[PDB]
């Protein structure tokens, strides 16, 4: 009769999609709640500077 | 939580008053005594002097 060519044609899906994806290359930066310095500074008084 | 202090500017007057006690030999001369005292300085004299 004729040639057809593929995409004619509707496929059915034998195969399972298992999705897995990578985790995200994630950077951690240098988070402090109080740095040395503002601990330093929390003193009412420091010796050395008075 | 702010564990930094309040800053803010400050202007300290006042007066370093300094007698000293000075004994005077035939050769030499020596401290007998360096009182070091500091004094406020007045309203009237931050206010009128010197602002």
């Amino acid at each position: 009769s004729h040639q057809l060519s593929r995409a004619d044609i509707t496929t059915v899906s034998t195969f399972i999609d298992l999705n897995i994806t990578m985790l995200e290359d994630h950077e951690f930066v240098p988070l402090e709640v109080y740095t040395r310095h503002e601990i330093k500074d929390s003193g009412l008084l420091d010796y050395t500077e008075v | 939580e702010n564990i930094a202090p309040y800053k803010f500017k400050a202007t300290m007057y006042y007066k370093d008053v300094t007698v000293s006690q000075v004994w005077f030999g035939h050769r030499y001369s020596q401290f007998m005594g360096i009182f070091e005292d500091r004094a406020p300085v007045p309203f009237e004299e931050v206010i009128d002097k010197i602002n």
